[PDB]
């Protein structure tokens, strides 16, 4: 079985989803409805700074070897051209089996193809990667919106019901965001509203910058110093083991897309086929994953107490007011730092907020299905910025225990990256389970 | 507006066709309640400080809304049963003073002229209907009324029905408007369309659709009877859900 | 005995089909008439994706067959052509004994004829079967209504009361659909009302497409994730053993109409003659079969409850508001995998809900007669949409327990194929049971 | 209409000339009972919320159905025995007012000019039948009233019946409306043919088809007297069905 490593197959189950009774002082309706959801491969830890930087390498390796591969700054022009072999012209995207470039010694044209995507401080001399230009392309491709009645490619395929007769001039409206490249380097992104004409109409191309926002820690934080944090929170080599922060819901996307190209292009299998990739955790999977699959756990730990018999604190919330180490760490701490829930999961409420698919919509429970739920809205460029809020769950370092408790909303914009709001990147198990329970 | 947005609400709609359940039950919920008192806010748009009553009256105004009227025991909902503001304005008798932008509007909101202050209840038509795919209980809005619930001598309610409003022409401009919810919270972060979805509105069940199109008033003529058949309403509605409850002895105690 | 594989003899009885008490909160009538039905073999587990993945793999071969045929798109002329062997001028339909085609290595026109009826994704590159060319095209026999009295040939013979004297100029209307396939490639059924002139007047031909539609994971389920679902619950090698769900009642039909077929292929024997084929379960068959032919046996379980006596489950419907996998199960479970009833069939109520040939109509019940009744209404293009509403019965993993109840009758259009909709192909048993009970 | 249509609905036919048993009973329902209450719909068309009366009405209109009247005592269907809407008309001073359509129609439907909800109960004949080939008792629907339950001053029924309703003409404008069916429910899911068919007009037996062609009414005048009558004949017929009961025993107890 592949059984991917950092992963735990949480099994399938039902969970109220939600809290009944309502704080009055906070004065929310708190409304529940049952869902249940299926088998999945979620990963025990938040996504620490390790893997991030793992993926901006890879981002930035390419990047120089496009630049390098560039004839006008360098053109070793590696690639590969026609006659591959056995008399293949393939096309030549990217070499990568190429020697891999070489610090200090090289040519001029290498030198200066490296240095293009990197970054040198006038005032400071510190040499670092580029935020504008560690961009990640990647293609996800909507099999949902393309199977929908509605959109079928045959209009007479559209509607079933043979009472009313179908009009091949169907006008049938399309949605597609593909951020195309331009020659001046600014990367635009726009949407396309082409009436639905071949299966291209259902797949979205995205090119978004990935550098984490280090200055999150900052423009969140008034009056307070953060100096030793947005420096080198990412760049502390001893900042491994610690969830990344920052991290735009874009990004978080872009990022696993990238763990999802990783499992395919490693461990040759063809017998995987269409075996599902990896993305962002849905609320009620989040949730469902967090409680145990257990009504009356309110938090993600057996007892309904934040502490232990010892009065020891598990989860790195805010615990009293003005005390964020109370329970030991201030900043976001190191994962699996806490007890874990007997489920696999680490710090499943507590730490960094965990971004979550579903958007938000103050509808939410009420307005999804009851079989793996999920809200899905890819606005597009020329929409109100109130419906690009993604929904996030958790509680992070900063929020107090009302919100470190598992069944609580709690709003985001799809486009910022704060300082408390780290992300997994979860999959779906094809798992033939027996049951006989 | 966006396709993207038209998409979403079209996969947001309840299709509701063919479903072995349509129990369409009419309430009245009393603003009195501190649940339902999201509807006396000043009539005056003033930002966007609006109960119901100001936004509907604003966009009726403006011929931007297409709704219907009363029936006094029934509701036909029909393209040629459209109600006429001259209906609405002779109702007490408001003036005309038709203005200079015509296209914009014919009829000036007249500051406190609409009566948002005096309405103090609320009917409303909900639709429980089961599903064909998930069966899951759910609920669809489809019509409400503002009742003119005025004060004569003897403090009877002495209601007139201004209109029906369905609830789909009125989606639109309601998803935008996201006033304040509960008084100890105070944060515009629910429209009122999340109200109204998420069935917030308590109040008590005046008559559902029966075959003898019957009422509540029927009964006995005590405010007790009416409690009573609210009650039992409720709770026969709650026993249809649980009747497919099949989770039964759970304790695992000896 | 033929005693075909996977089948289940099920003899002759008696049931109250229906339930007299009726739900008050339903507020049905639950009407309920005495009926009583033969003998014949049903098969144990509901028709899985592997055997609807052999029928989709015979069909995809005569049709590639049939294309490496053409003259245009091969030309390899294998057929059967005049002077077999013993000078025998048969008509060459197709040829099946020919070398099967070999992939990798063929002609560039053999490879252009076989891959004609596949399909390459333009976007995602992946190569599968074409939904609208994968068609089957039978032939069946209307049996009931060309013996009827007055859908004899002869007009003298339509009327046995002497009184009234036949006019020969007799006026009686037909129908008769027969999809034919025109040049264009796009199969148009219609429906012919010829008077009635020979035998020909009471045989039906059809041309359907047959691939399942998959889509139907996403079409019903609104506002919810079933990726993992549509792309591949077919396709998995490992969902062998899973009932298959999306089959309109057309493709039932020509499934069965398939088996019968390949059974009448295999197993030479001119002693069967007339043998019976397969068809659809009828609505009192199919109740009859699961409720044991018991009174008291409201579901097809010897208790009364939905729990054993160690609280286990048996049937994957939904146990409760929102708990799908309370009884350990989300989708349409493995065939076989809980108790089955004595009388030999597995899953009779739970899992996915079963195709039947009656149509509905609400009379239903009361409206057939009371041996192995059957209501048929082929109903024929020009015809409202509410006509063509086959019945479907046995609960599914969506229904909660209320519909599993073998006693309940569900709507259905014959057009379109859900996600919770399998069926069975049953046949009727020419039985010399002795009795002598 | 369709041919396919037609067939299915020929072979739907039930074929009784030649049966052992054709006991023709008249029975009267009352619509205040629950079961029965599908027929106090408003009289306008409002779309589809009709009750049998409204579209019975509608259809004699337009000359698209054919009917038969009423003989105070007997019950004759003959063709030169066809009730003039005329009479119908002037059983209480409907003015006419002829519409130009003609074709379409001669008289214009008076909106509540028609006594939809003033009828409170329904004549029907139903022949009890047994059958030569599959021995299952089934009834066949033939003929219906909708009597003028009219309210004098001592509250007397004052039937006047209007005239004979023949169930195989009226059986092809029923089985397309489908309204609703039971309050609890509120489905459209079943016809009104389905209701006639199924048999869920439960009511009590006014008179059968007997040899001296007499009613209930010459026995004693107590409607106690009708009560325990009706409840004779349905226990008759009750025990007619029972008399080919061969399963007794079945216990298996000791
Ligand atoms: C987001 O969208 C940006 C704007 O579109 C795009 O940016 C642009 O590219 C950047 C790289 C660059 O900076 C700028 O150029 C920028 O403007 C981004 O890349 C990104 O694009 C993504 O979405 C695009 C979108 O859909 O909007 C995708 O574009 C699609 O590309 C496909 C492949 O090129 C197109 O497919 C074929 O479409 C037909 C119409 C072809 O036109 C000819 O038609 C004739 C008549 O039939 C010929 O017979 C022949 O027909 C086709 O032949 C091929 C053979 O393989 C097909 O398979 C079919 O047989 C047949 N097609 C039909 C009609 O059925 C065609 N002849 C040719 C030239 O081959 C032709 O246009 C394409 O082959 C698709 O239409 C297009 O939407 C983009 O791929 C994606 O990355
Ligand atoms: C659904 O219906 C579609 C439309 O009909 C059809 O599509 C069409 O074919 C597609 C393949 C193609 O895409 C297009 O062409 C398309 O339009 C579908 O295939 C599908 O058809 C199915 O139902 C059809 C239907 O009934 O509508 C079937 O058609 C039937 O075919 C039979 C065989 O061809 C016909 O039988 C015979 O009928 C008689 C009239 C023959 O005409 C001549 O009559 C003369 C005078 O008697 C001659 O003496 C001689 O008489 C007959 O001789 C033969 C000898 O074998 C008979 O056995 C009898 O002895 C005698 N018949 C009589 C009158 O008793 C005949 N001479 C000839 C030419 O042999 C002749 O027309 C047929 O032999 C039948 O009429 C016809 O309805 C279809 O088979 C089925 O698949
Ligand atoms: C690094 O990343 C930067 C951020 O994204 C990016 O920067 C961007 O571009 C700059 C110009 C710009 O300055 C920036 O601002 C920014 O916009 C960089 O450009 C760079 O990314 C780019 O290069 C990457 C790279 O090449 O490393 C690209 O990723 C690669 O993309 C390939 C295709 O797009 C992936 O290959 C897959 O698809 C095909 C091509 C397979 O490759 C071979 O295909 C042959 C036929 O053409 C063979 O047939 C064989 O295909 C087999 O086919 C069978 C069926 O017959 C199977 O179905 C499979 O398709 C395949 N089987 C297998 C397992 O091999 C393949 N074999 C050969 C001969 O190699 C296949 O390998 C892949 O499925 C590739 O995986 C991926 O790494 C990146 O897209 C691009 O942006
Ligand atoms: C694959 O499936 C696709 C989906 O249906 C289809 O695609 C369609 O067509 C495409 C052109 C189009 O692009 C698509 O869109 C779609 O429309 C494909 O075309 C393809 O299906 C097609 O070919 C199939 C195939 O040939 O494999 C056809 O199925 C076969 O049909 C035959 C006849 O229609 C069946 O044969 C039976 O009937 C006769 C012919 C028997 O065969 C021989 O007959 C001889 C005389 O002519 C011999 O006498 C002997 O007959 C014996 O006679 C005695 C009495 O004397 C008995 O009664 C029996 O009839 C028989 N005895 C036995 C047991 O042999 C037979 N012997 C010889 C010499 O072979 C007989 O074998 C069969 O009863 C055949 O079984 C069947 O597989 C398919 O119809 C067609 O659509
Ligand atoms: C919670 O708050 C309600 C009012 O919102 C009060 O009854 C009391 O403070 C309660 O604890
Ligand atoms: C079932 O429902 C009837 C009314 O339909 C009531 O008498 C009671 O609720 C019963 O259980
Ligand atoms: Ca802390
Ligand atoms: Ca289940």
């Amino acid at each position: 079985e592949p059984s991917p490593f950092g992963m735990i197959q949480v099994p399938r189950g039902s969970i109220v989803l939600g809290n009944k009774e309502a704080d009055s002082l906070w004065g929310i309706p708190a409304e529940s409805r049952p869902i249940s959801v299926d088998a999945f491969w979620m990963d025990r830890t938040e996504i620490t700074n390790a893997q991030y930087r793992q993926f901006v390498y890879y981002v930035r390796d390419s990047i120089i070897r496009e630049r390098l591969a560039d004839p006008a700054y360098g053109g070793n022009e590696e690639y590969k051209i026609t006659e591959n072999k056995f008399g293949e012209p393939v096309t030549p995207h990217l070499d990568w089996s190429k020697p891999i470039p070489s610090e200090k010694r090289a040519t001029e044209e290498e030198i200066a193809a490296i240095n293009s995507v990197y970054y040198t401080n006038p005032v400071t001399h510190d040499r670092k990667l580029n935020p504008d230009q560690m961009v990640y392309r990647y293609e996800v491709y909507d099999y949902r919106s393309a199977a929908l009645r509605e959109h079928q490619l045959k209009a007479a395929k559209r509607n079933l019901n043979t009472d009313i007769k179908v009009d091949p001039n169907a006008v049938v409206m399309i949605s597609k965001d593909t951020a195309f490249v331009d020659e001046s380097g600014n990367i635009i992104s726009e949407t396309i509203t082409r009436p639905l004409s071949s299966e291209y109409d259902f797949l979205n191309t995205y090119i978004v910058p990935i550098y984490p926002d280090e200055t999150c820690w900052v423009n969140d934080f008034p009056n307070a110093r953060t100096e030793i944090y947005t420096r080198m929170y990412f760049n502390h080599p001893g900042y491994d083991d610690y969830p990344v922060v920052g991290i735009s819901w874009e990004q978080a996307q872009a990022f696993c897309a990238w763990r999802s190209e990783f499992f395919r292009k490693g461990i040759r299998l063809p017998e995987g086929q269409i075996m599902d990739d990896f993305r962002l955790p849905t609320e009620a999977e989040w949730e469902y994953a967090a409680r145990m699959g257990d009504s009356n756990n309110k938090y993600p730990w057996s007892t309904e107490d934040l502490r232990t018999g010892r009065g020891c604190f598990l989860g790195n919330f805010k615990p009293g007011e003005g005390d964020y180490t109370a329970d030991g760490h201030l900043i976001p701490s190191r994962v699996s730092s806490f007890s874990p829930n007997d489920f696999g999961l680490y710090d499943m409420a507590g730490n960094v907020a965990e971004w979550t698919s579903t958007a938000f919509s103050e509808s939410g429970l009420k307005q999804m299905s009851d079989i793996n739920p999920e809200l899905e809205y890819k606005a597009a460029l020329t929409d109100p910025y109130i419906l690009k809020q993604k929904v996030v769950r958790g509680g992070s370092w900063k929020d107090v225990a009302r919100f470190i408790r598992s069944a609580t909303r709690s709003h985001e914009y799809q486009n910022v990256g704060r300082s408390y709001i780290g992300f997994r990147c979860v999959r779906t198990s094809i798992a033939f389970s027996s049951g006989k329970a | 507006l966006s396709n993207r947005a038209q998409e979403f609400n079209r996969r947001l709609t309840q299709k509701t066709d063919n479903a072995p359940w349509r129990r369409v039950v009419y309430r009245r919920v009393d603003l009195m309640e501190e649940s339902n008192a999201v509807l006396y806010y000043p009539p005056r748009p003033i930002g966007d400080r609006k109960n119901l009553f100001s936004t509907i009256f604003g966009l009726i105004n403006s011929n931007s809304l297409d709704v219907y009227e009363y029936l006094d025991g029934f509701e036909a909902f029909t393209d040629q049963y459209k109600i006429k503001f001259q209906e609405f304005l002779d109702r007490f008798g408001i003036y005309y003073q038709p203005s200079t932008n015509k296209n914009a509007e014919l009829f000036k909101v007249a500051d406190s002229d609409i009566p948002s202050a005096e309405v103090k209840a609320y009917y409303v038509k909900e639709e429980w209907y089961f599903t064909p795919t998930n069966s899951d209980v759910d609920i669809k809005i489809q019509a409400i009324c503002p009742i003119m619930t005025g004060q004569d001598e003897f403090g009877e309610v002495r209601n007139q029905p201004l209109f029906w409003i369905p609830y789909e022409n009125i989606r639109p401009y309601i998803a935008r408007e996201r006033v304040m919810l509960s008084s100890l919270n105070n944060t515009r972060n629910s429209t009122i369309d999340d109200f109204f979805r998420l069935n917030l509105y308590k109040g008590d069940i005046v008559k559902t659709e029966n075959l003898h199109n019957r009422a509540l008033a029927e009964y006995c003529p005590t405010p007790d009877s009416m409690k009573m058949e609210s009650k039992r309403i409720d709770k026969e509605l709650q026993g249809f859900r649980d009747g497919l409850f099949v989770t039964q002895d759970t304790t695992w105690m000896k």
